[PDB]
């Protein structure tokens, strides 16, 4: 529901947005030629929100607050170097991806060594992205019988907050 | 079946996402 800032002062146009925290938004604008006056704007999510980040068919960051009731929100394994996962159907049937976040416990976005995506029934490979704090899944066609699992592989601290939403473009 | 169901669909405007 909270979007980023796409306005952009005159000569900038706006590129991309991340999560710089999880709950502030931050959107980069781009003069021509670069300078170091390039508006940067920080936008605060609502308190019942959260920031997810994906990259659009242009490869450019996107990030936005979600409702957290709209979402999986779980904690990765209390071991940093355990994989643990979390299994999560789609409403309505049809094809849609799910994106993952990592954050730790100071609200900043955290790299894990390994976000993959399986379909089920089968294990089959969705996806598999490493160093990395944000990491979405092929287009899977979700139904009644077919569900994703997300695994996340920490690689150093544990119990972090991960954040698993669904998303088409 | 499956631990959570996900009722919300994101997609990206159209002002960012041409």
């Amino acid at each position: 529901d909270t979007l980023p800032v796409s306005t952009c002062p005159a000569g900038q146009k706006y590129d991309r947005s991340v999560c710089y925290k999880a709950d502030k938004i931050r959107s980069f604008c781009v003069a021509n030629p670069r300078s170091n006056r390039e508006k940067i704007t920080d936008t605060p999510c609502q308190p019942r929100e959260i920031c997810v980040q994906r990259n659009l068919s242009n490869g450019k960051s996107f990030a936005k607050c979600i409702p957290i009731v709209d979402l999986v929100e779980w904690k990765t394994s209390a071991n940093g170097n355990k994989e643990g996962c979390t299994t999560t159907s789609v409403n309505p049937a049809g094809y849609h991806h799910l994106g993952t976040i990592v954050y730790d416990i100071n609200k900043n976005p955290i790299e894990v060594d390994k976000i993959s995506y399986f379909g089920e029934p089968g294990n089959v490979n969705e996806g598999i992205g490493g160093s990395t704090s944000y990491f979405s899944s092929d287009n899977f066609q979700f139904s009644k019988s077919r569900y994703m699992k997300t695994c996340i592989f920490s690689g150093g601290y544990g119990n972090l907050n991960a954040y698993t939403w669904s998303w088409e473009s | 079946v499956a631990e959570h169901t996900i009722n919300y669909i994101d997609i990206a405007p159209e002002e960012f996402e041409p």
